[PDB]
């Protein structure tokens, strides 16, 4: 996509993540752990949802028969009707091909975008207390236990607390 | 020592298309083009009239098979292939226009023209049009000379529309199988039938001559019509060969008319109909039938157009 | 110690729609669908002809009310509801086609057919068509038998178009109220009126008969027409019942024709017109009238479609 | 939006900013101060403007009457005309709904984008002389007076001048 | 000490348009609107019939210039401006409908009606229709009274379609230059020509009268037609003035018909044709001709619409 | 564009780069050197290519004549046909103007995007071993020879090797 996270600096997706669209895996003294992020997952879901509610629509626009399957109408008017109907088929087939291609390009870039947002939101929380791996990973200098991890997810992680020790560990 | 961000993925994704690419695999997607048809006319909650053997136009003139449809009332009108507008062989001039008027009519209400006659037969009949033996169009009168070969006296009949809506007036011209048959029914001489309104002007002549027998008759009745405006008059002046209306018709309101080959079903509701049935769908497009009518998804050529509802699928 | 980036916001934003959302609030927006109508025909800087009582088709035949419109010239032609094409009751065959030709004509120029006559009355008149007592169509001649019941001698009249543009030729067939009235005017016998060109072939017969009185007349005049090409000839052969053209018409150039119920106004300029007036707008769309003509914004069903002209509004 | 600044890492907008679309508030020894950024404001304005000039258009495409309000045309041709007109109403209503939704999605993401550009342009000026707050704020280690602030706006701010003192203040 | 990222650029870029801007310069772009025409009919690999002097409708009736096109067979049919449907002056009723049928026909196959005659001339001819002296339509028969002024005996002729596809039936009504000429050919009295099917009902009368001479003839032959369904019958009953079909026509399959003024060329293949030639293009749009037919790019008003195929060009 | 690299923090393009769309110039002890990046160049090319293959299409949708240049059809039906054709010209002219404007906006933002991806991919490789110039330039503290440069392009550059010396050179 445009933002370069999904099928980008992230190598690949996680078949193990079943609670959301985006999440975190960590490694620390106590072990490994995965968890879904509700906020990022919700924005994407709600937006894709909003798309569907616009498109899964049908008009209150009625049309009646202007020709006849049982007794053919006069040939000249018959051909003008067919020509017009075929002209409309062409227009709507184009519209529909484009609509869907345009929406899909955008849906994908929306997903790619929501990840990139989540990435950099965390980055900023950490400040000088961690560095950028490049594969979607944040290496932490100070050791960070499972309570310390849940505070990162919660957006309650206090960088100043662990700062001194992490900066000396540059 | 570290924390890592990621996104979900699945084993089996679904392919979609984009501006830039064909066959991009995404986590989930959903169809925007309807392919599923219901092979019935879904008529739940609608006043329906399935004409069956009766042709739409026959509801106005009244051949035997339309005896139960002379004053119908409907939200949805269903024409069938086996339907026929006539008993005695013939045709409506401007026939499709009238059908379109009738399909959208909500049904019809009738009133007598109040035409009386004297010194003529009023009761012409045929075996082509049978109701326990020979009969005729139930709304029409076959006007004849009293006795064989007798001259048809030059008549003038008139009808004013006293109603607030327009009236539908019908008449017929009879074309005998031969000139000698024409003289037998309405006396000899070149017959003129005149018809006029404030909105409308026309005239007609019969055309006796050999035709192939249809319902065992080589004669023909041409039916004509006009829409008479509120508080306007129509005058019929005729030497003969003339099939007079017994009643005038009035439109009840609004309806939708369709043509179909499948059954009615009151268990199923739908607003998009075609000859093969009903398209029940929320989707914006459909690849089922380009002549579907009602409130339909738009017809498109593509069999499928998948709309992504998930991110790009990137498994290991 | 620090510096902070930000963006603007407002107290009262304006809601718009997006691909993903309905009712997103943005700083500012602007309407793309026109709802404002001017209830006048904005004719500033245009040669205008408001036909009023004169019907468009009447400019060719010339009933009293069209006496001032026989050779008009225009950029914009305005038909009115009260307009009438006729004095003596009747109709044009192919009437809407001719109107379309005339609406786009830029006006008309006339030239005499140069038809002379002998041993007949040329001056037929009626009270239905009055100019200080009884008169007739100003461009037409009601041709009669010299005296009552006299036979109408078999005539042949012809006209060649010597001009570089096509000519508009008109004639009329007269249908008497009765057969006996027809014989009185043009003698007895079945009357044939023939009309031919190199491009065109047709024939006509009268149809005497009772009709409801319109302008106190139960007779009728059918008007017919054709477009004669440069350096082609038309021949009229007639037993009678025939209303001959006195003049031929030629189109001046280009115009636009409209139908309206509102006043002319030379203070206001516009190119999109409809019966209720003028749509003056730069916007791409309009929800005012789907039959607007001229150079118009596209008609759409939506009452409003707001185009964002500012960022998302995020107040505290 | 896609970039995640507006209704993103910035909490909310500033009703006080009346000189432009984007700007800076600072805090220092001399006091607080707000100022609009001309460049970022101009790019957004000019682009939204360019949009309007494409859409606020009308064709030189004339159409004439093909029917009649005063004397109805023949019913068959009348119905074909109505069917066609209604078909065109459907197409243009769709076009217009889509056009506006597509343009609005893009207009919003353009505004969100111009902010994110301005953010990171400043970030780069500062280099190691400041850190990222996360709320759209750049904490400066070295003390920076009102002349020092105007040089940031001007794009004349010399990072090397204040570097030594700010890096030691890590 | 350092490394720097960058992108390419060119001296002379190409301007395109965007949602936001007009005239943005990009590295490279490519045209989406076709302006290049091939001034020939590109017919490579297609069974082509260039009618030249023969008019499409003339392939059914057979005037001299259509003698080589009576049973043609084609994928692509080319009508020319100089083409004419007739030798003896006249016209087809419903002419454009029939052309549309024939353009899409794939060609025609003929079969005899099997009509024999007795006690009449069958061999009428004219100098307007010459094949080494005077002749007539090759598929038609000019039926006359045996001798001058002799009465034309009241005939009835019939034809059943035994084929699985519909037949195309044609006949003609002859209108003499004068009433006295009509009596000479088919005896005096008002002539009636009747024509009927199970699907179709109509009648005709001649109309003798003066017209301008076309091919040195002031008479006219009106041609009429109908599509007879499989296993249906048509009956012709006639007092005279009647031009009978000698053969019936059947459609071979599918074709495309065009009108053009340029040459055929079998070196060049194309599916989008117009009067000025062929549009050979992969592009989605074209600004060449709005009446192009076949499989065409969509016609648009813009002369050019450049699609960017490169980044924004930013030189130093 | 949306990402703000091309006609953004990069001053201008390089007429000297003829092997690709994106690349690197470096300065070091051995001299200056330019080189095209295959990956970034390929993604843009393939995507713009994919666009062309969708648009450079034509329907299998045939249409026949419904009127006549040699013998005008009846005027009423003639005017309905013209009205309809002109209605279709209007629709397709709009479609085409929009399609191309929409695709071009996107093509430009795609190019701008692919650069920004390439930029930040490198940034992450370097980590604390270099700083951000702001003009699209990465100033390196440790001296980096031509073998060291080719490892940056190759994505084989080992940041940990040169770390100690570069961090001390802060
Ligand atoms: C030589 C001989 O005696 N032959 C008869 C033969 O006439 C007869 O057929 C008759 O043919 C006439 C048409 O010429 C009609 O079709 C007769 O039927 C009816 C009908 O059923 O429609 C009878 C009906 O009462 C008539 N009604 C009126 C009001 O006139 C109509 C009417 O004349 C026609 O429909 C108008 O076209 O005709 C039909 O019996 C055959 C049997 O078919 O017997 C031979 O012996
Ligand atoms: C028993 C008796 O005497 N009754 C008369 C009655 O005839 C007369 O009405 C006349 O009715 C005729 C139609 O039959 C016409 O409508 C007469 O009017 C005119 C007209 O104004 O149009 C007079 C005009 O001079 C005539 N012109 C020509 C060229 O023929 C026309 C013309 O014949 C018709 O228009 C053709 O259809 O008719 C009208 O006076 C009434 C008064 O209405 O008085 C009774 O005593
Ligand atoms: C006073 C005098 O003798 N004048 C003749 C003059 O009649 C003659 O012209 C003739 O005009 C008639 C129409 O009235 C025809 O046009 C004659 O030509 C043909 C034709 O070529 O078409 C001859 C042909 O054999 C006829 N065939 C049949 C089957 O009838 C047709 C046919 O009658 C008409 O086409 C039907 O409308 O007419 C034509 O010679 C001139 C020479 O033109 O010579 C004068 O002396
Ligand atoms: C207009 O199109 C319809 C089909 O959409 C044509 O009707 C079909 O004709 C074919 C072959 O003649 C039949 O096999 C089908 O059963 C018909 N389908 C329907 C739905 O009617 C019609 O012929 C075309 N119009 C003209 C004038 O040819
Ligand atoms: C085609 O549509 C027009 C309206 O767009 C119909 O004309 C209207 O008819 C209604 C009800 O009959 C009248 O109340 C209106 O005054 C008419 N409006 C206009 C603008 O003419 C018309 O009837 C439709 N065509 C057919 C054949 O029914
Ligand atoms: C419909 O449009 C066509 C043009 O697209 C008109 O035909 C043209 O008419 C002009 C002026 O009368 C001629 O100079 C051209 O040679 C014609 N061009 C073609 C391609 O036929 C046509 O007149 C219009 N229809 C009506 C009823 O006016
Ligand atoms: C995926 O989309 C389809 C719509 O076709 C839906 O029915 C299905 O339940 C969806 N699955 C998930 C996991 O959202
Ligand atoms: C017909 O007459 C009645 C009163 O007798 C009136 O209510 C109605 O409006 C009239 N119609 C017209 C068209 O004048
Ligand atoms: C907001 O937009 C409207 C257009 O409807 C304009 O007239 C108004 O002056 C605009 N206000 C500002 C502050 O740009
Ligand atoms: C009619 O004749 C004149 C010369 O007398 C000529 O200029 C004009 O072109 C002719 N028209 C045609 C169609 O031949
Ligand atoms: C630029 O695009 C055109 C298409 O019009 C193409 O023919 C040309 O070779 C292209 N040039 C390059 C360098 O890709
Ligand atoms: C006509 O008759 C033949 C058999 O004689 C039959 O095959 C064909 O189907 C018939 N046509 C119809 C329409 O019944």
């Amino acid at each position: 996509g445009l933002f370069g996270a999904i099928a980008g600096f992230i190598e690949n997706g996680w078949e193990g993540l079943i609670d959301g669209w985006y999440g975190f895996r960590h490694q620390n003294a106590q072990g490994e752990g995965t968890a879904a992020d509700y906020k990022s997952t919700q924005s994407a879901i709600d937006q894709i949802t909003g798309k569907l509610n616009r498109l899964i629509e049908k008009t209150n626009q009625q049309f009646e028969l202007i020709d006849n399957e049982f007794t053919e109408v006069e040939k000249q008017i018959g051909n003008v009707i067919n020509w017009t109907r075929d002209s409309m088929t062409e227009v709507w087939s184009y519209n529909a091909e484009l609509l869907v291609a345009m929406e899909n390009q955008h849906t994908i870039d929306l997903a790619d975008s929501e990840m990139n947002k989540l990435y950099e939101r965390v980055k900023r929380q950490l400040r000088e207390n961690a560095e950028e791996d490049g594969t979607g990973c944040f290496e932490i200098f100070h050791k960070c236990d499972d309570d310390c991890m849940a505070s990162i997810r919660n957006n309650t992680y206090d960088h100043s607390r662990y700062r001194e020790e992490a900066m000396q560990n540059r | 020592d570290k924390i890592c961000l990621g996104h979900h993925a699945v084993s089996n994704g679904t392919k979609v298309n984009t501006l830039t690419e064909r066959g991009v695999e995404v986590v989930n997607a959903t169809e925007t083009v309807e392919r599923t048809n219901v092979p019935r006319i879904c008529s739940k909650g609608k006043r329906t009239v399935d004409l069956g053997q009766c042709g739409l136009l026959g509801t106005i003139t009244g051949p035997p098979q339309c005896d139960q449809f002379l004053e119908f009332s409907a939200d949805l009108i269903i024409e069938r292939r086996e339907g026929s507008d006539v008993c005695y062989p013939g045709k409506f001039v401007n026939e499709e226009a009238l059908r379109q008027i009738l399909r959208e009519s909500g049904g019809i209400d009738k009133e007598t023209m109040g035409f009386t006659y004297s010194g003529i037969r009023t009761n012409g009949a045929t075996s082509a049009c049978r109701r326990s033996g020979s009969s005729f169009y139930a709304e029409m009168k076959w006007l004849l000379s009293n006795t064989d070969n007798a001259a048809f006296p030059q008549m003038t009949k008139s009808y004013k529309n006293t109603r607030k809506d327009p009236a539908l007036i019908i008449w017929g011209i009879h074309h005998s199988g031969s000139t000698t048959e024409q003289t037998k029914l309405y006396g000899s001489g070149n017959k003129l039938i005149t018809v006029g309104s404030s909105n409308y002007q026309q005239s007609f002549v019969p055309s006796p001559g050999a035709r192939p027998q249809v319902n065992g008759q080589s004669g023909r009745i041409d039916f004509h019509w006009l829409m008479l405006n509120p508080n306007d008059t129509v005058t019929f002046s005729f030497n003969g060969a003339f099939i007079a209306p017994d009643r005038a018709s009035f439109l009840r309101g609004k309806s939708m008319g369709i043509q179909s080959s499948v059954q009615v079903d009151a268990n199923c509701e739908g607003d998009c109909y075609h000859s093969g049935g009903t398209i029940i769908s929320n989707l914006p497009f459909q690849n089922i039938n380009s002549r579907a009518v009602g409130k339909c998804p738009r017809y498109v050529k593509q069999e499928s157009l998948m709309l992504a509802t998930g991110m790009k699928n990137v498994p290991e």
